[PDB]
């Protein structure tokens, strides 16, 4: 009588299944062209 | 129910999520430049 | 016969629940190499 | 009547996350070939 | 009277991740020439 | 097999 077979509780993952870790980006923005402004 | 649990709401075939982000890109080319004065004087 | 609710719960605790940072530090920008080639 | 069922449960192509999708093709660029020795 | 096998009410649905965007080759572009004019 | 076996 008590509960009929709880299935899961409809589902048991909390939070996994979540965020894992920050990222590191597609790539910190490649700076330009740097270096030499040969000159005089 | 005559069925606890019971077969239920099929599903878990998993959303084909977008792929992540994209790799290593960059605009196909050669950053050249001319050169600067040739003959020196 | 009951059967009771033994079930772990938590399912909706990971409902594709992402953290993984979309855009963030995306550009750069040294990129000045001769620009100033001043003569 | 028949207490249970779903012995399989449903239709789980995987119960989570299947396979990562098709990875955007990053454009590729090419160095920097820039300003060259001058001999002239 | 059958098991309660599966998942909750069947299973539970999710995502497939997704292959992290596939690489190219940062860079830059321009014509390289050796010199713009000779002096 | 009543109510629960003994954790939710």
């Amino acid at each position: 009588p008590g509960s009929q077979g709880a299935p899961g509780l409809q589902g048991a993952p909390g939070a996994p299944g979540s965020q894992g870790a920050p990222g590191l980006q597609g790539a910190p923005g490649a700076p330009g062209s740097q270096g030499a402004p040969g000159l005089q | 129910q005559g069925a606890p649990g019971l077969q239920g709401a099929p599903g878990a075939p998993g959303s084909q999520g977008a792929p992540g982000l994209q790799g290593a890109p960059g605009a196909p080319g050669s950053q050249g430049a001319p050169g600067l004065q040739g003959a020196p004087g």
